């Protein structure tokens, strides 16, 4: 997640993975997803 | 791009509809909009 | 099991400022940019 000159970006992906903890080892690039015109301040986050 | 609107926006009596802000406590980002109507604090002795 | 849901982003969070909202509800994903007075604990059951 980004936020610059009243964008905000989003790039993601997604992985199949066979795990209990911890974020596993490994490289993947994520891709461009979208880019909102909101033309706020953002400073913090909660999760849902 | 820019024009004259004198003929559409302009009534006899005075045109009060539209706005603008005359008080921020910090300058703008680009392409970020405020529309938050915050009774602006001058100076000490907050206003409540 | 889909448990995380989305996101809130913003200041204060308070309806005083805007806030933007990602959500993925049962059938839809939507996204809103206004003046929330989100919940001290939001979640979705
Ligand atoms: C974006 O919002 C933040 C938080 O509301 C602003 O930063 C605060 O600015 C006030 C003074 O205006 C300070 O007293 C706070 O300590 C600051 N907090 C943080 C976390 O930085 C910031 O000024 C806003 N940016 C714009 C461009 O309005
Ligand atoms: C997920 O959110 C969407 C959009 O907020 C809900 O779709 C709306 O539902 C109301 C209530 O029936 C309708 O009046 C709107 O026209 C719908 N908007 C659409 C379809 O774009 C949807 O019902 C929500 N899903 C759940 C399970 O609550």
């Amino acid at each position: 997640f980004k936020n610059i000159d009243g964008y905000f970006k989003i790039y993601s992906k997604h992985t199949p993975i066979n795990l209990v903890r911890d974020l596993p080892q490994g490289f993947s690039a994520l891709e461009p997803l979208v880019d909102l015109p909101i033309g706020i301040n953002i400073t913090r986050f909660q999760t849902l | 791009i820019a024009w004259n609107s004198n003929n559409l926006d302009s009534k006899v009596g005075g045109n009060y509809n539209y706005l603008y802000r005359l008080f921020r406590k910090s300058n703008l980002k680009p392409f970020e909009r405020d529309i938050s109507t915050e009774i602006y604090q001058a100076g000490s002795t907050p206003c409540n | 099991s889909n448990i995380i849901r989305g996101w809130i982003f913003g200041t204060t969070l308070d309806s005083k400022t805007q806030s933007l909202l990602i959500v993925n509800n049962a059938t839809n994903v939507v996204i809103k940019v206004c003046e929330f007075q989100f919940c001290n604990d939001p979640f979705l059951g």
